[PDB]
């Protein structure tokens, strides 16, 4: 955690580990200082093939900062103006009435508040 | 190698940011020795190369200006 | 030499749009 691998307090997603003993090292231990998290150094210790090795996966999510790629399976429908609705627009659920707009948004933005 | 990335009288200026792993450029451009003025400037992209950054040095074939955030 | 940044270095802060109000952020800014 301090020379290796970092992770942020304010991470948000997953940790996924698995055994791998059938298929079965090198990690630093000397440095001037730990790592920022999400930081990589490219004084070095090899494994013991001590317990059996496993592997680990890290996947980490952006909060819609950008125009929304990785979604689930859902299916969309046609919108409805000047009636209270459902609406969900990525993700982001709501109950209200949805009106054609005058705001002139840039095209790096994507909702108002 | 581990990051690539390919793509197709005035004053350009620029903000670059490391945080998290991240890379932030912001850009903007201005048609005019630092002029007295208020100019605003939109992202472009931020990249997620996870490298320390202490240096750096532009790359020439006349001024440029450098300020620290 | 050594100038002055007179009032540069402005950025938006993120991506959201924002209309006829006072806005406080904290962040690196010039
Ligand atoms: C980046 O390099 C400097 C000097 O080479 C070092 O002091 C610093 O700790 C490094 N960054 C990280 C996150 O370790």
């Amino acid at each position: 955690a301090d020379y290796n691998y970092k992770l942020p307090d304010d991470f948000m997603g997953c940790v996924l580990a698995w055994n791998t003993r059938n298929i079965d090292y090198k990690y630093r231990y000397l440095r001037h200082g730990k790592l920022r998290p999400f930081e990589r150094d490219i004084p070095l210790n090899d494994y013991g093939f001590g317990y059996q090795p496993y592997r680990v996966v890290v996947l980490s999510f952006e909060l819609l900062n950008a125009p929304a790629t990785v979604c689930g399976p859902k299916l969309s429908t046609d919108l409805i103006k000047n009636q209270c609705v459902n609406f969900n627009f990525n993700g982001l659920t709501g109950t209200g009435v949805l009106t054609p707009s005058s705001k002139r948004f840039q095209p790096f933005q994507q909702f108002g508040r | 190698c581990t990051f690539e990335y390919i793509s197709d009288k005035h004053l350009r200026e620029f903000v670059f940011k490391n945080k998290d792993g991240f890379l932030y450029v912001y850009k903007g451009y201005q048609p005019i020795d630092l002029p007295s003025g208020f100019n605003t400037l939109k992202p472009i992209f931020k990249l997620p190369l996870g490298i320390n950054i202490t240096n750096f040095r532009a790359i020439l074939t006349a001024a440029y200006f450098v300020g620290y955030l | 030499t050594q100038h002055t940044s007179s009032m540069r270095g402005v950025y938006y802060p993120d991506e959201i749009f924002r209309s006829d109000t006072l806005y406080l952020t904290q962040d690196l800014f010039l």
